[PDB]
């Protein structure tokens, strides 16, 4: 009776939702056609993600948005053609061309109304709506712009419903576009006061994880999407599987957000081990939680050793026992390389689930009986904000590429106020981090 | 319609003839004040009229893009043959051939002798206006076909030495006798080898333009004086708001 | 993106999915009756002549049009639209 | 409600706070990532970065930065005199007291 | 959906367009009879970008062929794939321009261009969603450099919101077959820099050098140069026509390649080009593709890219490859050449991936780069222009057809100012 609605906007959001929904279908046993696996053989656990249509198949509680017809048309052609509602894969006619102003003032206005129609058409059906999940690529025009418009409209239309954001900021030095700081800072302004929880998913860190652990020297976007889907499944499995210590979606904001302004945080996962050397180690809960807190395993390119810890939420799925979790937490607390802020004596919220992680054919991970996904709030996140700020100031000093944004209806003063908002956001973190 | 009602006809509906001619445009030279829409539209046609004969005084004739062609026939007598689009507007006008040309010479430029273009360059420079606004103004007026398609609306368009009449659909024209005798005096103009082929680089364009018939249509004002007046007026523009404040009394004197 | 048969010969009143299925499952849209290749040698192999010519002059000069026109099939709309049961069962799909 | 009076004339102006501080950032602009192995090509680094979380990341013999590495190129009197080369000038620097103990 | 139309004019433009349409027909599997025989499904999904569907099941390019002389088009019609082009779009004169800019822009261009404007309007209105226009022509020819520019101005003022592309053949001073090249080239450049949204210059002498040095073939011909130009042309729209890891259309390229409106001149290149007796020895990998991409000899223009600094560049990768190695190589080549990359913009290279390599190939890359080194050719053209203008050579032909030296003075002033403000950013420091 509890439902979460996933919003996928932009090419990155679509391509991560593909893996997420493939993982969900495989984990719940639903065929790509949308049916139970043939005439070979319900626990009513699929209700969190799927809904019964009254005759046979299930329909995912998702909506796809894009202005580029290519990805959506190719999805429609693909083998998951019969799974989604035909009018849930909303597609545009012209791309925003990496322009935030286009997708926020010119093109996205003719599609946001239809998206709102579809989203309320999905929301009125569910009775126990837990919240919303949104996936978008920040370094993209239509992605950031449409995400901004959707968040702004959803806030006023719904009020107290929680929203979770899994954004992908540009990497510190490695990227694919040349104008991404602009729409990056603009979307940062848009989401700062509109999203309740933001989870950092920089690509460079995931490339590092793959190279170091999975021993893959030729990785593509598919591996990154599979890892993100595993993170999402580990986060959500408490809402649909029995466990010894349950945590609901409403029980994350109330434990990881000390103040309303500060809700930016990064995630981690463990174990991430290739099958060639996977279980030639014991994978006790102690070493998997040690690997999770290891700084090199951060899913975002940040060093927690450079700042204090605010709060930590970690969830174990498998055959863990609370006493072992307590022992591991005590060991981590006694460890000196990791330090917590003074006004937070206890900073761990633990959840336990008995559903072991599922494996996908053609994947890279190994079939574990134990796993842990940890999301932490720390003051060290400000380094990415600082390095992103420095990049923007270089181009903006010489009016570089500004005429492309001004000519699309955006006022000149937007950049200055966005810079001020980044400055204030940085203002918050260092002030709260210092000892009283 | 005496070449002035056409100006009124073009102006009173902006939607049917949109363009930059409908509103005033700043002059290229700041020493010249702008002109209102009707005044600048008349000034342009004055300069074009002066431009046409000056080229026509030479052996080279001129034509418009879609309104007739100022040519001449050599056995020198001009006729101002019309254009095909302008010919379509005429209904009872007989298509009598004037200039005898063979099948080889098909384009109006080829069957001509010294065909020109009436470039917007010299016209814009003479009137101290932009090139685009003059071009748009010509395109606005060259749409006399729409007025001509309507019944009646007789036209006697002068713009200088030619005198062309337009009946219901008939076309008939008259020429200045003095200009006609001018063509038949000294017409070295036809051939090209008369010049010693040395002054093409020795003589600058400014010397040729200084002695040209253009740039003498309008009086040249004092650039310093008009700037002094404008700056003085602009000073009174902004700060004359208050009159009460004195801070300098001078009661007795 | 471009379901082929819809535009050139406009399809009549029916569902978009149904007409798309009909114009994709149809023959043609493939196979070489002429055996040319896109690489550019069978063009000089072939002749490029249309066998629908005759003669002219001194009597009639319009000439019959190309084969891009139906024949025999001239048959009224109510005939196609209204038949009782001789169609594929809409919901048969053997299990 | 509202009350009419003379003193309501000449309404008061709007006086907002002048300006908030432009910024304050204590992280350096160029922070080398801990495990960033994007950078180890043509360097004696076994597929891992510094991994020590060092702001500077001092570089030794190989490094990774060159001005004109791959497409660089666009006098008789000038030449190499006595000891301009690396292996010339068989001389040594001067001494320091040293610490060791730390 | 987001389809583009093709406009070609002049002898060089028609020659380029013939080979371009031959390559397009081959890569979409279109026989000279216009019958689709693609081996896959998605060679037909996006075929409407260039091919219109008519009754009888045949496909047709939405191209307009135009010139003042019918001599070129009657020859191109009799060539291979000549039945694809449609004589209804063929508009021709009967006089020609004779390598004169005045004739091809004022007398014959104006009176004849109404019909081609009509046909372009018809095609554009028939198109559902027009992505933009592309035009191929030469600046050393009379009818081309004049009439193509006038048509560009007209279509630009009629569709300001649509994008515009041109593939321009700049004349070269070493191998020059026309003695009046500086005049019409400068005149056409003056209007092109003002009107065209994107410009990509092509040099015949650079093509000669590339063909003789990389391919190492003894007998170059215009066919090979046309083929290389056509491959480079199709490399830009590969991402638009086919799915890929990172889709990118022409609008996205302009945003990422245009820092300021006036700087819209690019040089292009294609990889891999290998001598047929050596690719058994070469290895087709991402590093090899990137190094041949950034090699100066591979550039399609005589300008040396290492004489200036790259403002920005774009790379279009073709083939099933991961974003891993492409972005690694981009970052490495940018870090290793800090001298040649301007420093006040960080990460000035854009990378896009599409999954369709050219037929018979596994991987290929098309390079579009904006570098401050294009000013050199403009300077050398200008120096010839002023030297041959000071003596008033061959100006009687031009002044006998409506123009005066004030237009030339205005054109040369704009070109020199463009060069100055174009090299201004080369020396700029943060
Ligand atoms: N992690 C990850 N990021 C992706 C993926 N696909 C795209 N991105 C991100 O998306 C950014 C560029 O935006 P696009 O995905 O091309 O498309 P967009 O965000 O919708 O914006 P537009 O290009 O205007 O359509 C890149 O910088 C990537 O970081 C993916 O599969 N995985
Ligand atoms: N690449 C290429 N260039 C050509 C071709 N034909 C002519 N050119 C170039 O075009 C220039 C002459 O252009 P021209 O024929 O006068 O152009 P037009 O007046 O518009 O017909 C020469 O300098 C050639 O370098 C061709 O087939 N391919
Ligand atoms: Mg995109």
């Amino acid at each position: 009776m509890r439902e979460v609605i996933s919003i996928h906007v932009g090419q990155g959001g679509i391509q991560v939702g593909n893996a997420c929904w493939e993982l969900f279908c495989l984990e719940h046993g639903i065929q790509p056609d949308g049916q139970m696996p043939s005439d070979r053989t319900g626990d009513d656990a699929f209700n969190t993600f799927f809904s019964e249509t009254g005759a046979g198949k299930h329909v995912p509680r998702a909506v796809f948005l894009d202005l580029e017809p290519t990805v959506i048309d190719e999805v429609r052609t693909g083998t998951y053609r019969q799974l989604f509602h035909p009018e849930q894969l909303i597609s545009g006619k012209e791309d925003a061309a990496n322009n935030f102003a286009r997708g926020h003032y010119t093109i996205g206005k003719e599609i946001v109304d239809l998206c709102l129609d579809r989203i309320r058409k999905l929301a009125d059906n569910c009775t126990g709506l837990q919240g919303f999940l949104v996936f978008n690529s920040v370094g993209g025009g239509t992605g950031s712009g449409l995400g901004s418009l959707l968040l702004e409209r959803l806030s006023v239309d719904y009020g107290k419903k929680s929203k979770l954001g899994f954004t992908i900021y540009p990497s510190p030095q490695v990227s694919t576009a040349v104008v991404e700081p602009y729409n990056s800072i603009l979307s940062t302004h848009s989401l700062l006061e509109h999203t309740d929880v933001a989870v950092m998913l920089d690509n460079e860190a995931i490339y590092d994880i793959c190279r170091r652990n999975l021993d893959i020297e030729r990785p593509t976007y598919t591996n990154l999407n599979r890892l993100i889907a595993q993170v999402i499944s580990s986060l959500t499995a408490s809402l649909r599987f029995d466990g010894a210590l349950n945590v609901d979606i409403t029980e994350f904001q109330t434990n990881l957000v000390p103040y309303p302004r500060i809700h930016f945080m990064l995630s981690s996962y463990a174990p991430i081990i290739s099958a060639e050397k996977a279980y030639h180690e014991q994978l006790s809960v102690a070493e998997i939680t040690n690997s999770a807190f290891e700084p090199a395993n951060m899913m975002a390119k940040c060093d927690p050793r450079h700042g204090k810890y605010m709060a930590c939420s970690m969830m174990y799925r498998g055959d863990v026992v609370p006493k072992d979790v307590n022992a591991s937490i005590a060991t981590i607390k006694t460890k000196r390389t990791i330090q917590f802020v003074d006004w937070c004596p206890t900073g761990f919220k633990v959840g336990i689930n008995y559903q072991p992680p599922t494996v996908v054919p053609g994947g890279d991970l190994a079939k574990v009986m134990r796993a842990v996904c940890m999301i932490s709030n720390s003051t060290a996140i400000a380094e990415v904000f600082s390095r992103l700020d420095h990049k923007f100031d270089l181009m903006y000093a010489k009016r570089a590429f500004v005429h492309w944004y001004v000519g699309e209806g955006m006022e000149e003063g937007e950049f200055s106020e966005a810079r001020e908002d980044l400055a204030a956001l940085e203002k918050d973190y260092e002030e709260v981090g210092i000892e009283t | 319609m005496n070449l002035d009602s056409i100006f009124e006809w073009i102006l009173k509906q902006p939607i049917n003839y949109p363009g930059k001619h409908q509103d005033s445009q700043p002059r290229t030279n700041p020493a010249y004040k702008p002109l209102e829409a009707k005044a600048q539209f008349h000034i342009i046609f004055k300069a074009t009229g002066e431009y046409i004969r000056e080229k026509m005084l030479d052996g080279k004739g001129v034509n418009m893009r879609d309104f007739g062609a100022f040519t001449f026939e050599i056995f020198i007598r001009p006729c101002f043959v019309p254009d095909k689009k302008f010919r379509y507007s005429l209904a009872r006008y007989a298509g009598k051939e004037e200039i005898s040309a063979p099948k080889s010479q098909h384009s109006i430029y080829q069957k001509g002798f010294g065909m020109m273009f009436c470039n917007a360059g010299p016209i814009a420079a003479s009137c101290y206006l932009g090139k685009d606004v003059v071009s748009s103004a010509h395109n606005a007026f060259i749409q006399a076909v729409s007025d001509l398609t309507t019944l009646g609306h007789g036209l006697n368009i002068d713009f200088g030495f030619v005198k062309v009449y337009v009946q219901d659909r008939d076309l008939r024209y008259s020429y200045n006798q003095n200009f006609a005798n001018t063509l038949n005096n000294n017409f070295y103009r036809l051939r090209k080898s008369d010049t010693p082929t040395s002054e093409h680089w020795n003589t600058t364009y400014e010397s040729k333009w200084a002695k040209s018939s253009l740039n003498s249509l309008l009086k040249r004002p004092n650039s310093n004086q008009v700037r002094n007046y404008y700056e003085k007026t602009l000073a009174l523009k902004i700060m004359s708001l208050d009159l009460s404040t004195a801070e300098q009394t001078n009661y007795s004197r | 993106g471009y379901i082929p048969g819809l535009k050139p010969n406009n399809h009549y009143g029916a569902s978009y999915g149904e007409i798309a299925k009909n114009c994709l499952s149809n023959p043609k849209v493939a196979q070489n009756p002429f055996k040319l290749a896109s690489t550019g040698f069978n063009y000089q192999r072939h002749d490029f002549r249309d066998p629908s010519l005759t003669a002219t002059t001194h009597k009639f000069g319009a000439q019959t049009l190309l084969k891009n026109h139906p024949s025999i099939d001239q048959k009224s709309n109510q005939w196609q639209s209204q038949t009782h049961d001789s169609f594929r069962n809409p919901l048969h799909k053997p299990n | 409600m509202e009350e009419e009076s003379i003193y309501n004339l000449i309404p008061k102006e709007y006086v907002p706070p002048p300006k908030e501080r432009r910024y304050r950032s204590q992280y350096p602009n160029d922070l080398p990532p801990t495990g960033s192995t994007f950078i180890n090509h043509t360097t004696s680094r076994p597929g891992v970065a510094n991994l020590a979380g060092d702001f500077e990341l001092s570089k030794g013999p190989h490094s990774h930065k060159d001005f004109c590495s791959t497409f660089g190129r666009v006098s008789t009197s000038d030449f190499r005199k006595k000891n301009t080369g690396t292996m010339g000038s068989n001389k040594l620097p001067i001494i320091k007291p040293f610490k060791y103990a730390d | 959906m987001r389809e583009i139309v093709h406009i070609q004019g002049g002898q060089c433009g028609n020659q380029i367009g013939a080979k371009f349409w031959e390559v397009i027909s081959d890569e979409h599997g279109i026989d000279p009879t216009g019958t689709y025989h693609g081996d896959s499904d998605l060679q037909l999904e996006r075929i409407n970008v260039y091919y219109n569907e008519a009754t009888g099941g045949r496909y047709v390019p939405r191209a307009i062929l135009m010139d003042l002389e019918p001599g070129t088009m009657d020859s191109v019609r009799a060539g291979p794939f000549g039945q694809l082009f449609r004589p209804d779009n063929f508009v021709f004169g009967q006089t020609g321009a004779g390598n004169n800019w005045a004739k091809g822009h004022y007398t014959e261009g104006a009176e004849l261009i109404d019909s081609v404007l009509d046909v372009v309007r018809k095609e554009a209105e028939g198109c559902d969603c027009l992505q933009g226009f592309q035009i191929t022509h030469s600046l050393g020819g009379g009818t081309g450099s004049g009439m193509g520019t006038l048509l560009i101005s007209k279509v630009r003022e009629e569709y300001p919101d649509r994008i515009m592309e041109t593939f321009s053949v700049v004349p070269s001073p070493k191998v020059s077959d026309t003695v009046v090249e500086p005049y019409n080239a400068t005149l056409s450049v003056h209007q092109l820099v003002e009107n065209a949204d994107e410009c990509m210059v092509i040099d015949n002498e650079a093509l000669y050098d590339i063909c003789f040095r990389t391919l190492k073939l003894t007998t170059p011909t215009y066919g090979d140069l046309n083929h290389l130009v056509s491959a480079a042309m199709s490399g830009v729209t590969c991402c638009l026509r086919f799915p890929g890891q990172l889709n990118s259309d022409l609008r996205k390229l302009a945003v990422n390649l245009i820092p300021f409106p006036r700087l819209h001149f690019f040089m292009i290149g294609f990889a891999p080009l290998t001598s047929r007796g050596s690719q058994q020895y070469r290895a087709l990998t991402v590093p090899e593709l990137t190094q041949q991409m950034f090699d100066a000899k591979n550039m399609m223009c005589a300008a040396d890219p290492r004489h200036g600094r790259y403002l920005t560049a774009s790379a279009l990768f073709r083939g099933r490859m991961s974003t891993k190695e492409v972005d690694e190589q981009m970052l490495n080549v940018q870090n290793k050449n800090s001298s040649y990359f301007v420093e006040w913009i960080p990460n000035n290279i854009k990378s896009s991936i599409c999954d369709i390599p050219p037929k018979g190939l596994k991987m290929a890359v098309t390079f579009v780069g904006n570098s401050t080194a294009i000013q050199e050719m403009f300077k050398r053209v200008a120096e010839q222009f002023t030297a041959m203008f000071r003596r008033k050579a061959f100006l009687h032909w031009y002044t006998g057809e409506g123009m005066d030296e004030m237009e030339f003075t205005e054109a040369e002033s704009n070109m020199n100012d463009l060069v100055s403000e174009y090299q201004q950013y080369q020396d700029a420091t943060a």
